[PDB]
């Protein structure tokens, strides 16, 4: 009946202490955090006791203990475009934004392609993407598509291109 | 020439089980389709299964799905019918039959002599 | 160009049983950030494709959940638990890992039902036809399965062959059998040169074939 | 409920041009990307183009590049598809698409027909379907009527002016070796039913506006 990271106490329905409720095994995380600005390791239900608690700070990477690559990476990029999301779906242990769908059989955001991003009234943005000289007008989603497909490009101002 | 022999015809109670065979010579049957017939006497002859190429599937006429199964050892050149759950409708002559056609039109050319099925009725 | 290789191109199965479809792709379908951009379609007879399953294993809405999708890298497959009638028609793989996008070949799913031989029936042309100078015959084979049947015209014990075409429709929908027709062309002249027309029908289900004819000058 | 509906195709000679359109209803068209796809006689999908929200992007498959041209108007919630130099492996029924968060091509339009053919349009001639005998001991008969030689597709037959459905059978068209389509619609009937009946087939070839009303009782 109660969500991720809650307990029941009482009839209530509270929030689980990361350092006295988790003396279990759960599988291990990997995790960022926003103050620290460091990634690490952290038990499962130590996560969701946070998030229940409103640490905001502290993001999923991917599932397992923390290893460097292209995932990795992305992860960290996420979080910083995670401000300029509308979307914030909660799936499995991440946060699904704008540029990403839950793939409810896996519990895992998955990023759009470009064409499926529904444009509806999300906040534009005024890129160059490499090897071009043309500015382009893009949204949110957008965006979000093209960096997690690793492409070349650097935005120049929110708002559409002004010419 | 191309000879097929039936047996295994006997006489069973209503419920019982039987295992007919039909063993081929003269030719490999492994790339034709083998299908069984059924006469009661003196009436039309009827479709009972189809054992195609092995992978290609197995066909069975109406009266008897579910409770009939062919099958092929094309090793021993033989195939089977596994007849279960008999009924007194089920007795006629079962026959074999090759389907000359690898692409499974139904040119019947040669058949077996047929081995005889009765269920005790009553 | 990923090329998406499905196999089996035809099953068939019962209704009630089920159902397997692999789609093999050249080329690894998983990104580099763990994304796999897979996807089934189902395309009914005469209507277009609709999503079945998205991202390898999610189900697209409206999809029942007798549906349903596995893989990775570049072997996929799509599985249906309990087939009915309404799922006949073609299943295609989808990639959209690796530009331009790609579509498998496709595979046929047939609905298995019992054997059930065809009947024939033979109609001789109108005779509004024979005044423009030209003779149809047309052989009838109705409500039979499975689909493999032989079609053999004879104009007086001949046996015709290169002038005849044939057609089967679409599995029915609600018994689930074929029909076919194949149509005999002759001239004019060559028609009235000829008494018996016939066509001789053999299908697996018939003991032996059947042959329906008729007399030209008794119609 | 979203629809998208396309039109604007039809028979072009080889190397004519074309312009499809896809008229979209029941979601804000200017929000969405667009896409065309076709599918030929061997019945393989191709993804063709692609179009973002203003027409200020567009994407195309290598085989059609300099020769189609994607554009849309926002305005008139219309999706188009320029095709000039059209080779006969244009042939084929193209769909324009819409995605959706689940897939690329979620939503599909039922698609217009393009054949690309030095052929001419003609009508076709309708002829009855009877048996040589009114009806003989047998329980069913069959009747039809064979729509011949036509061009380009598609016929459409009902019969009874749809009030009859019931073992009903209208074949795939053939192509005839001189170049046009030919079909036969087929319906059984109980036998008993063929003095207090009557039975007319309703050919409809909208290439050539031809429609025939075809009453077929046997001789």
């Amino acid at each position: 009946h109660c969500q991720l990271g809650q307990k029941q106490s009482g009839s209530e329905c509270i929030c689980m202490s990361p350092e006295e409720d988790c003396s279990h095994h759960s599988e291990d995380l990997c995790v960022f955090d926003t103050d620290s600005n460091d990634y690490f390791t952290s038990p499962a239900c130590k996560f969701l006791a946070e998030k229940c608690l409103n640490n905001q700070q502290l993001h999923f990477l991917h599932i397992g203990s923390c290893q460097d690559g292209r995932q990795l990476e992305w992860g960290l990029e996420r979080t910083r475009l995670s401000s300029a999301s509308t979307k914030k779906e909660s799936c499995g242990y991440d946060t699904c934004y704008d540029w990403e769908k839950c793939s409810a059989s896996t519990s895992k955001c998955v990023c759009l392609l470009p064409p499926q991003c529904f444009k509806g009234g999300n906040q534009l943005y005024c890129v160059k993407m490499g090897s071009s000289t043309s500015e382009k007008t893009l949204n949110i989603c957008e965006v979000g598509t093209i960096r997690c497909a690793n492409r070349k490009m650097e935005i120049l101002h929110p708002g559409k291109c002004l010419a | 020439q191309v000879q097929l022999q039936e047996s295994g015809g006997g006489l069973v109670q209503p419920g019982g089980s039987l295992r007919l065979s039909c063993a081929a010579s003269g030719r490999t049957i492994s790339r034709y389709a083998m299908s069984w017939f059924r006469q009661a006497p003196g009436k039309e002859r009827e479709f009972v299964a189809v054992a195609r190429r092995s992978g290609d599937g197995a066909f069975y006429a109406d009266s008897v799905q579910g409770r009939f199964t062919v099958s092929r050892d094309d090793a021993k050149n033989t195939v089977y019918l596994q007849m279960n759950s008999l009924k007194p409708e089920d007795t006629a002559v079962y026959y074999c039959a090759i389907d000359s056609d690898t692409f499974y039109s139904g040119s019947y050319d040669y058949w077996g002599q047929g081995t005889q099925v009765t269920v005790s009725s009553e | 160009d990923v090329v998406l290789t499905q196999t089996p191109s035809t099953l068939s199965v019962t209704p009630g049983q089920p159902a397997s479809i692999s789609c093999r792709s050249s080329q690894s379908l998983l990104n580099d950030v763990g994304n796999t951009y897979l996807y089934w379609y189902l395309q009914k007879p005469g209507q277009s494709p609709q999503l079945l399953i998205y991202l390898v294993s999610d189900l697209g809405s409206g999809v029942p959940n007798r549906f349903s999708g596995s893989g990775s890298g570049t072997d996929f497959t799509l599985k249906i638990s309990r087939v009915e009638a309404e799922d006949v028609g073609i299943y295609y793989c989808m990639q959209a890992s690796h530009a331009p996008y790609t579509f498998g070949q496709g595979t046929n799913l047939e609905i298995k039902r019992t054997v059930a031989a065809p009947s024939v029936f033979i109609f001789p042309p109108s005779d509004e036809q024979l005044k423009s100078g030209t003779a149809s015959v047309v052989c009838l084979l109705n409500n039979f399965y499975p689909r493999e049947a032989k079609v053999q015209w004879k104009v007086d014990n001949a046996l015709q062959s290169g002038n005849s075409q044939e057609s089967v429709t679409e599995q029915d929908s609600k018994d689930s059998t074929y029909s076919l027709s194949s149509t005999l062309t002759l001239s004019k002249a060559d028609y009235e040169k000829h008494k018996v027309y016939a066509c001789e029908v053999t299908h697996q289900g018939l003991s032996s074939p059947v042959t329906k004819s008729f007399n030209r000058g008794e119609c | 409920e979203v629809q998208l509906v396309e039109s604007d195709g039809g028979l072009v000679q080889p190397g004519g041009s074309l312009k499809l359109s896809c008229a979209a209803s029941g979601f804000t068209f200017s929000d969405y990307y667009m896409a065309w796809v076709r599918q030929g006689p061997g019945k393989g999908l191709e993804w063709v183009a692609t179009i973002n929200y203003d027409g200020s992007s567009t994407y195309y498959r290598e085989s059609v590049k300099g020769r189609f041209t994607i554009s849309r108007d926002n305005a008139k919630n219309t999706l188009y598809l320029q095709m000039n130099s059209l080779r006969a492996e244009d042939t084929a029924t193209y769909y324009c698409a819409r995605p959706s968060t689940e897939a690329l091509f979620a939503y599909w339009g039922h698609g217009t027909l393009v054949t690309v053919s030095s052929a001419s349009t003609k009508g076709p001639s309708v002829f009855p379907l009877a048996p040589c005998s009114r009806s003989t001991s047998e329980s069913t008969a069959a009747l039809g009527c064979l729509v011949k030689d036509y061009f380009p597709e598609p016929v459409t037959v009902s019969w009874n002016s749809g009030a009859l459905t019931s073992g009903v059978h209208t074949f795939p068209a053939v192509l005839q070796s001189s170049g046009l389509y030919s079909l036969s619609s087929v319906v059984t009937v109980p036998s008993s039913s063929l003095g207090t009946k009557t039975y007319t087939c309703n050919v409809d070839h909208k290439p050539s506006n031809t429609k025939v009303d075809k009453r077929v009782e046997s001789s």
